[PDB]
């Protein structure tokens, strides 16, 4: 059974964009998330309870919590789709 | 060809893959030590008994890439396993096990590492890095390096172990478009916001992984020390380097059993490696020959 890398690729940025519309939806301040999506995947700051939920909300586990080697993430792929809507 | 095990050859090798030859475990499976029918000692990746695909992508990658790359300072998949019921791969035994494993997480009462040893994995990892970068048609980025993923042989010489991530890239191409893979931490600033790599990833994965060759600790642990003076992992490090406060940083363990003027320069590496412009971020090659001897000075003023 030959994985499809592009399929794959194609569904995290749908299930992103689909978790995207819903946090435009409920009025989340978005170039306020910027800030805690960046510096939860560069630094590994703890994401906030505030947000926790709002994300739990739209499906997106928080979080990142292992050091291990990620082949994919729905926070990863999120943080590539709100950096598309605001340059 | 790619050397078929059967899954009874290496239970064999494993004694069924007994606790008493666990080498490593993680979410993605179980690593056993080896020895197969000719006295070869080998290590056996058993992945997860869960058929996700992220693991699945992972062993075709690890599979396809044997024949692409070959150098002294990268493992080579000596071989693979697949029942309905199991995926296992192969390799080479390391003596010394991983750079990760021998940091601080190393367990009970084993041996430092010596400075001068960390400054030879530098050394080695790098070459297998500009070789996967310059000498591959197409580029090769690995897409995970760090400390977990170079392993040391019985002279402690350095080998970069994990393909499952790795992403060809036209060789002529500036960047490829492809999910964020990685480790948090050593996954590039651009590579995160964009979704658009390079062998410029790499680079940054590998000046955060000598931040982990240096300190002794885990990029996750670096960075919650930076926090708690509330300032960036790197502008951290940076602070420390021009105050002078060195000590705070280095490897506890390594007791004092260095030159200061080595472990700085390593750490200049570390940063010029780690810059969030990417055409500023030095080519593999360059950290080379950098570390070797010839034009880290220059480099590091042309920083300031």
């Amino acid at each position: 059974i030959r994985v499809d890398r592009a399929a794959m690729r194609n569904r995290g940025n749908d299930e992103a964009d689909a978790a995207l519309r819903g946090l435009v939806q409920q009025g989340v301040n978005l170039e306020h998330l910027r800030t805690a999506l960046e510096r939860h995947v560069m630094q590994r700051l703890p994401i906030p309870l505030d947000i926790g939920s709002a994300l739990q909300n739209v499906g997106i586990n928080p979080s990142i919590d292992l050091g291990e080697s990620l082949v994919q993430h729905p926070l990863l792929n999120l943080n590539v789709a709100l950096n598309r809507m605001l340059g | 060809q790619l050397k078929r095990f059967s899954l009874r050859e290496l239970q064999v090798a494993s004694d069924n893959f007994s606790n008493k030859n666990i080498l490593g475990r993680g979410g993605f499976g179980k690593v056993y030590k080896g020895r197969l029918a000719d006295g070869t000692l080998v290590a056996v990746k058993r992945l997860k008994e869960e058929r996700t695909q992220g693991g699945e992508l992972q062993f075709q990658t690890e599979v396809e890439m044997i024949s692409m790359a070959v150098h002294r300072n990268l493992l080579r998949l000596r071989g693979f396993c697949m029942t309905p019921t199991e995926r296992l791969l192969v390799y080479p035994y390391m003596a010394n096990g991983s750079v990760a494993s021998c940091l601080r997480e190393r367990p009970e009462s084993q041996p430092p590492l010596d400075w001068p040893k960390r400054q030879r994995i530098a050394l080695g990892s790098a070459r297998g890095l500009a070789y996967l970068h310059d000498h591959c048609d197409p580029k090769i980025i690995h897409r995970d390096v760090k400390a977990a993923n170079i392993l040391l042989d019985e002279e402690f010489e350095a080998v970069v172990g994990d393909f499952g991530l790795a992403k060809l890239m036209d060789y002529k191409d500036t960047h490829v478009t492809t999910a964020v893979r990685g480790t948090i931490g050593h996954i590039a600033p651009e590579y995160l916001s964009t979704g658009k790599s390079s062998e410029k990833t790499d680079v940054f994965g590998y000046g955060v992984m000598l931040l982990e060759l240096i300190t002794g600790q885990r990029a996750f642990d670096l960075a919650r020390l930076a926090n708690d003076d509330d300032v960036m992992l790197l502008d951290w490090v940076k602070g420390l380097l021009k105050e002078k406060k060195l000590e705070a940083l280095v490897d506890v363990d390594l007791q004092g059993n260095y030159k200061d003027e080595e472990v700085e320069q390593l750490i200049q590496v570390a940063l010029l490696c780690t810059q969030s412009s990417p055409m500023e971020r030095p080519k593999m090659s360059e950290v080379v020959r950098m570390l070797e001897g010839d034009g880290l000075a220059e480099r590091w003023e042309e920083w300031q």
